[PDB]
């Protein structure tokens, strides 16, 4: 009946050195349901054309 | 200081992660199995169809088109990424609906590449079709040797807005 | 389970049939006085199905009656001259049918048979289109019967037999029919937006009692009056939603997002308030109180013609009605269920082949880190060139094209091939010539 | 944390990966020791007792497991 | 007895994924990765008469067995574009004795997706078809004086005045026997038939025509009486024999462990509590877990 | 059964193909017959019918070529012409990116054609944008001053040669005449006539149509036509009050509240349109625009499990897009939820309906992949969305960092020159190549980096250091 015992102390930094920065993850945003008809009404026309 | 503030959800949510983190931990890992097989999958695809505009044999070509109307302006950015060492003898082949869009030279060598400097290579596509129509355009990068591309590009053209 | 219906008992009904607004009603056709309704659903094919459900069970099905010619806007009330007991109207396109179910039982859950009678019939000159069924004027214990026609012309019955029809003054498209009791009128939406309003007795004498001009033409129209306090007219447009007023004016109205199909004001709650749910043609049931969304249920089908009743001792079940034949009696569900990974210790990830090709891309990757012949040759004589491809595997997408100079002058510089079998060799010829 | 995770092979790999690459921190053989210990071993528990008391001494709580797992072994 | 289109079952053996005599196959497709369950591994798939089945196809123990009278829709998304070929998938959603699964059906090489239009369609063929191997009654049978018969289905013998022993005075009526089902209708208010499939009966005996049900109708004694007992005798005998040689080969008429609880539609719920009255709404709306409220689950 | 019964009764089920299909042939059947015939011109326009209120592209021309608002240098807080880019990702130089993208957004706007044209098609506007913004019936043969006498016949074919065919001139003919037949005394053809103006340029025409048909009767759509109409002339202030007076007029109207919240988030203070989001919720509580604003204003403020319950509604009303999913995915590794967090991934790159939304998602799994360790994984996860979108600047930028991670200093700069020159508005491109110019030496290039990474998020901080280490090399 033994605990492991943890580190009661963290990394802590010292000194800010200039790192490279990533680019932030992207919350792709919703559409609305006009634009959704839109596209639609867009693509089956060049649909429509391909099948004729 | 704007230190945040937690709502009941997280408190919730911490409790559920203390009764069920085992659960959570095999499931997650099991996951980044599945991720890491199909990333694995995806770019071996990509290397077979050398679909990749980064892509020893240092190079990066990236198309951008300009303007509305029937003539659009296709100028690909190409670059040499090494440290000094030039490419002698490459080639760029476009791969276009002949019924859509009029290139005029589709394919043509490219100068010698020095590392460093981004090379503007540019086209005059042209939309054929008299209704509104948007095909993509694939770009070949390849070695005068081989017939394999070095790289490729997609670029989906936009609509012509023709007369 | 949360923001869906929940199924109840629930069926299909036919083989590619087609019902409309109007075929699913939901009383006491049998009678029986007990306050447990019944599903009564007759689609323009023609079959008649009336059911007694009960929580895919064979007795449901009371009965399923073909008549010859189709069905339209099945109802349920006092129509016959006599008696006070709920009786079954049918209107088929060119005709009227009242009726009477009558249900004698047997000593045994299946020995129970239904009759239905035609009380009487009732030829129709025009082409019916829809109608609406109420107390005429101020007369009790009556359900008299006003039918419209496809041609704009509504006849009234008098529960026996052929009161009398007058025209409707300047429409084309007929719309949606409706009778208020609390003041006497048909209100009916013209094919020219107006949501008309006529008094009965300046019908029966012949005009319009009053207009509103709604910014669209109604898909339905229902005045509920379980409320005695203030009474309202609910006009559901292809657009919009209104309530009015019975002088004629907008008490509310609602600029709907969706595309609605069906809805129906039932009891409400509050004080003066009218509680009321809608159906899109997104698959979902809305329910306002009068503006303000409630609650939200994603069903199954598209409703059409929805209806809330009492069903075996369940008050409020929600009973829908597709228009390809679908049907389902269902509650809300109200359980918000915990979103985490399913515990599921039996199904676990198969290391071995899963490895085997992760080894194989891996392989691919770290290795990559480190079938048609041409052939050109010039006449000796504007000189003609001719170019032969030959292939080894079977190729697709061949498009060859000549470069040459700018000076110089091709009669052709592109020319396309489709997929071709191994083994096969094919040549062009085109000329070069200076221009310049 | 792994311990903690229904994997104790892994646990064990971990932990010899650590002992491997750690120099100068006794912790990491102590907590080696409880796990060995909590295996039912009793046998190599001692090794990383051994390997801790080889290595060294502040800590309030690493005491006390330092003494427990002693006199209990 | 028969259960392959009636339920949904995991991790099912080698001999019930077989071909059932009534049973054919139709459509198959193998590489047909299984998701909603993320074990990421490959199967195949088939598109029975009955029933629609996935196997592992390299540890095929570890399979899915769903039945056509336990689907409620079934969805292909075409998605997954230029990247590679356009891919489909398909969604089934599932609800067996009020438990509701769905599956999730990707078809991996873009070279070969037509399976998944075939199954929509033998789908409908088991809807439109169900007066074949099931029980009904008080249906629309009968036409002006005669049977509608089904698409294959004739009649064999034609009885006039047979009784039923279920009710009191509705009984008289007209009893047709045919090849896939056997009707009675009753002569008088003809909308008092019950039409009886071979593949619900489990025993023809007298005690006078006793005909019971196979526990999926219930036990449903069905009783019937004629003139003079020879005709009784010979129809009792023919409708064995008829029965047997159904049996042999059933028609279905179709004309052309843990695994549950990674397949929920839910998530983590395989459950409805008991739908009760809401004074709030207004609706019978399901009852609330021990502490919730409606306008405490409704706000965010 | 009947044909014009059946007819019109598949046209009340919204079927829109057989109701003219049978109109068609009844129409063939008998050359005289109204009903039918103006059937077919509801089905046809009802097919692509489409509300113009939120139909707002304006295009190029207008943005430039088209000076309407009154005020050329207004007070700053009065035009429309939160969180830095430093958590929240941007679009423009400023304008950081929106939950529930619209067709009328505009999100910035061109200074001049050349910039406009020498820009990605779709980097102001939902859609690439444009230069301006057999047959059933022949627009030329018909007398639209004897249709125009007959209203029930006037007022769908109005909205047949407006909505199906698209032609304002005939349409505002047939509309002025209506109105001269019913002596200006029904708002529709008012509301219908200004629509035709404003879609022909002249907005104060139309604000005068939509004003005279309030006064008739208050509704919400002229409430929202004189919305779009002061927005056109670049007044947010006067549409603000014409809001609030319209919801004074309709208490409770969802629109109205939702507008006010966009007129609030383009004049950019969130602190009311979160207000009027969740007066939205407090109505709707299923509005997907309000829920989608709310739950990424949550998710980028560093509440990611609000944000979480908030696309868990959403996910909870039979939503199911690849924006949803992905969106899902994110929320649920950033607020700690491991086991919900990939599976989201997969419904998303299985939805996915383009190549950059695959791209998009590839890149958010490399951001998942980076976070776990493992920068191999992430590698290939950028090299995808590369793959995918080759003008993908993010994934330039991160496989650059993960590149210069590894020592490849060359592939990082080309790789940083690369994603700077697809998208300049973005500051991390900029400031990684000054940094590693820097640490190499090229001070020019460096300060030519650092310039336009402060020209692109202006109150950054190691931007400036790196600003004032260089001007003080200079000297």
């Amino acid at each position: 009946m033994f605990r492991e015992v943890l580190p009661k102390q963290g990394q802590l930094y010292v000194e800010d050195i200039t790192t490279m920065v990533l680019c932030k993850p992207k919350l792709l945003p919703l559409k609305s349901l006009t634009l959704e008809k839109l596209e639609k009404m867009q693509q089956a026309a060049q649909d429509t054309i391909h099948q004729q | 200081l704007n230190v945040p503030r937690k709502t009941r959800l997280y408190v919730d949510q911490t409790l559920r992660e203390r009764e069920a983190g085992t659960a959570m931990h095999r499931t997650f890992q099991a996951d980044l199995y599945l991720l890491r097989l199909r990333a694995a999958r995806a770019y071996v695809q990509a290397l077979e169809s050398s679909l990749s505009p980064v892509s020893r044999e240092p190079l990066k070509l990236h198309a951008v088109v300009q303007g509305l109307g029937p003539t659009f302006k296709l100028t690909l950015h190409l670059q040499n990424t090494s440290t000094a060492r030039p490419i002698l003898g490459l080639v760029v082949c476009f791969l276009y609906n002949e019924v859509l869009y009029a290139l005029p030279r589709a394919f043509f060598k490219v100068p010698l590449l020095v590392p460093g400097l981004n090379y503007p290579l540019e086209t005059f596509v042209k939309s054929l079709s008299d209704k509104g129509i948007s095909d993509i355009i694939k770009v070949l990068v390849l070695r005068e040797g081989q017939s394999t591309p070095l790289l490729s590009a997609h670029i989906n053209m936009p609509m012509s807005e023709g007369l | 389970s949360l923001f869906k219906a929940r199924d109840w008992w629930s069926t299909v009904l036919g083989d590619k049939e087609e019902f409309d607004q109007g075929c699913l009603c939901l009383a006491d056709v049998d009678n029986t006085g007990n306050g447990q309704d019944k599903i009564i659903v007759g689609s323009f094919m023609g079959y008649l199905r009336i059911f007694n459900p009960h929580p895919a069970q064979a007795e449901d099905l009371l009965l399923e009656v073909h008549l010859r010619d189709p069905i339209l806007q099945v109802e349920v009330g006092k129509f016959v001259s006599g008696t006070e007991m709920l009786h079954l109207a049918v209107l088929h396109s060119r005709k009227l049918c009242v009726y009477s179910v009558s249900g004698t039982l047997g000593n045994v859950e299946h020995g129970n048979q239904y009759q239905i009678k035609l009380m009487y019939e009732h030829n129709l000159q025009r082409t019916a289109c829809n109608m609406t069924y109420g107390s005429f004027g101020g007369v009790k214990g009556r359900d008299l019967i006003c039918i419209q026609s496809v041609d704009g012309m509504l006849m009234v019955f008098e529960q026996e037999s052929y009161a009398f029809g007058r025209f409707l003054p300047g429409s084309l498209l007929p719309g949606p029919l409706a009778y208020s009791s609390r003041t006497d009128s048909f209100i009916t939406v013209s094919s020219c937006h107006q949501v008309e309003s006529y008094k009965y007795q300046v019908l029966a004498f012949a005009v319009v009692d009053w207009t509103l001009n709604i910014g669209e033409q109604a898909i339905d129209i229902c005045i509920v009056s379980f409320i005695q306090s203030a009474s309202s007219v609910f006009v559901l447009g292809e657009r919009n939603f209104f309530c009015l007023k019975d002088n004629g004016q907008i008490q509310f109205m609602k600029k709907l997002d969706y595309s609605p199909s069906c809805f129906l004001p039932y009891c409400s709650v509050s004080e003066g308030t009218i509680n009321t749910l809608i159906g899109n043609h997104n698959n979902m049931l809305h329910i306002y109180q009068d503006v303000t969304l409630k609650w939200a249920t994603q069903l199954p089908h598209v409703p059409v013609a929805v209806r809330v009743g009492c069903l075996h001792d369940l008050k409020g079940v929600i009973v829908t009605l597709s228009d390809d034949g679908h049907l389902q009696c269902s509650y809300l569900g109200t359980d918000p269920s915990l979103f985490q990974a399913p515990k599921v210790e039996s199904r676990e990830l198969n290391y071995d082949e899963l490895d085997m090709e992760l080894k194989e891309l891996q392989k691919v990757i770290k290795n990559v880190n480190k079938d048609l012949k041409v052939s050109a040759m010039v006449s000796p004589n504007s000189v003609t060139v001719k170019v032969t491809l030959k292939n080894r595997v079977a190729l697709q997408k061949i498009k060859l094209s000549i470069y040459v100079q700018p000076p110089l002058v091709l009669t052709g510089d592109q020319f396309t091939f489709e997929f071709m079998a191994p083994e096969m060799t094919r040549t062009v010829g085109f000329s070069v010539y200076l221009k310049g | 944390a792994l311990t903690n995770l229904e994997d104790s092979e892994n646990a064990k790999r971990a932990y010899e990966e650590a002992v491997r690459l750690d120099k100068c921190n006794p912790l990491v053989n102590l907590n080696y020791a409880v796990l060995l210990y909590n295996q039912g071993e009793k046998r190599d528990a001692l090794a990383q007792y051994q390997e801790m008391e080889k290595k060294v001494s502040s800590s309030l709580e690493f005491d006390p497991e330092m003494v427990e797992v002693a006199q209990k072994l | 007895a028969l259960w392959e289109d009636r339920d949904v079952r995991f991790d099912v053996s080698s001999q019930q994924m077989k071909t059932r005599p009534g049973e054919v196959l139709i459509d198959c497709l193998d590489s047909v990765e299984d998701t909603k369950g993320n074990n990421g591994d490959r199967g195949r798939l088939l598109v029975t008469n009955l029933r629609i089945v996935w196997h592992s196809l390299a540890l095929p123990r570890v399979n899915l067995s769903i039945g056509y009278n336990c689907i409620l829709n079934i969805t292909t998304r075409t998605a997954n574009s230029k990247l590679r070929g356009q891919t489909e998938a398909l969604y089934v959603l599932t609800k067996c004795n009020s438990t509701r699964f769905e599956f999730i059906f990707t078809n991996l090489v873009p070279g070969s997706p037509r399976l998944y239009t075939s199954l929509i369609a033998v789908h409908r063929a088991y809807e439109t078809s169900k007066m074949y191997r099931d029980f009904k009654l008080r249906s629309a049978l009968i036409q002006n004086k005669q049977l509608r018969l089904l698409p294959q289905e004739n009649v064999y013998n034609k009885i006039n005045g047979v009784w039923n022993l279920s009710s009191d005075q509705g009984n008289l009526g007209t009893f047709f026997i045919t090849n896939v089902r056997i009707v009675w209708h009753a002569n008088m208010n003809d909308s008092f038939n019950v039409s009886i499939p071979y593949l619900q009966i489990r025993s023809v005996k007298i005690r006078a025509l006793v005909i019971e049900s196979s526990q999926q109708s219930g036990g449903y004694v069905l009783g019937f009486k004629i003139d003079p007992v020879e005709k009784l005798q010979e129809s009792v005998k023919e409708i064995n024999s008829l029965h047997k040689v159904y049996s042999a080969n059933p028609i279905f008429g179709v004309d052309y462990t843990d695994a549950f609880v990674a397949y929920f539609a839910d998530g983590n719920k395989q459950q409805d509590r008991e739908p009760v009255f809401s004074e709030e709404l207004g609706l019978a709306i399901e009852k609330l877990k021990d502490g919730f409220t409606l306008q405490g689950l409704w706000e965010v | 059964m009947e044909p014009l019964l059946l007819a019109w009764s598949y046209f009340r089920r919204r079927r829109f193909q057989l109701c003219a299909d049978l109109c068609t042939q009844m129409l063939e059947k008998s050359p005289c017959d109204q009903a039918a015939w103006i059937l077919k011109a509801r089905a046809l326009t009802e097919m692509v019918y489409v509300d113009e209120i939120d139909v707002d592209e304006e295009g190029i021309a207008e943005m430039i070529l088209d000076e309407n608002a009154i005020a050329q240098v207004p007070r700053p807080g009065t035009s429309l012409k939160g969180p830095s880019p430093a958590v929240r990702p941007v679009t423009q130089a400023g304008r950081p990116i929106t939950g529930f993208l619209r067709p009328s957004t505009q999100s910035g706007r061109p200074g001049t054609i050349e910039q406009a044209i020498k820009t990605p098609r779709t980097a102001y506007t939902a859609r690439p944008i444009a230069s301006s913004s057999g047959p059933f019936i022949n627009l030329s043969r018909l007398n639209l001053a004897k249709y125009a006498q007959k209203p029930k016949l006037a007022k769908a074919l109005f909205e047949y040669i407006f909505h199906h065919e698209n032609d304002v001139k005939t349409a505002l003919d047939l509309a002025a005449l209506s109105t001269e037949h019913s002596q200006y005394k029904d708002w529709w053809w008012k509301v219908q006539i200004g629509k035709c103006y404003y879609r022909l340029g002249l907005y104060r025409e139309a604000e005068k149509q939509f004003k005279s048909a309030l006064k008739q009767q208050e509704m919400v759509d002229t409430f929202l036509y004189l919305a779009k109409v002061y927005i056109s002339l670049d007044q947010p202030l006067t549409a603000l009050n014409l809001f609030k007076q319209g919801l004074d007029k309709f208490p409770g109207e969802v629109t109205l509240l939702c507008g006010i919240a966009r007129i609030y988030e383009e004049m950019n203070n969130i602190s009311s349109a979160t207000e009027y989001y969740k007066e939205v919720l407090k109505q709707d509580n299923t509005h997907v625009e309000a829920i989608a604003c709310i739950g990424s204003n949550h998710f980028y403020t560093d509440q990611p499990e609000v944000a979480l319950r908030f696309y868990r509604r959403l996910l909870q009303m039979g939503v199911y897009n690849c924006q949803l999913f992905n969106n899902l995915g994110l929320c649920c590794f950033y607020a700690q939820q491991y086991d919900m967090t990939l599976t989201s991934f997969e419904r998303a790159l299985s939805l996915a309906e383009n190549e950059e939304e695959v791209a998009d998602v590839w890149y958010n799994l490399g951001h998942v992949a980076v976070g776990t360790g493992d920068t191999n994984l992430a590698h290939q996860c950028f090299r995808l969305a590369l793959v995918s979108n080759n003008q993908h600047a993010e994934a330039y930028n991160n496989l650059a960092v993960l590149e210069m991670r590894r020592g490849h200093v060359e592939q990082a700069k080309a790789l940083l020159q690369t994603a700077s020159s697809l998208a300049p508005h973005m500051y991390e491109p900029h400031f990684n190549f000054a940094t590693i110019s820097d640490k190499i030496g090229d001070l020019q290039r460096s300060y030519a980096a650092a310039k336009k990474s402060e020209a692109a998020f202006p109150d950054h901080v190691d931007t400036q250091h790196l600003i004032k280490q260089l001007e003080q090399h200079f000297a």
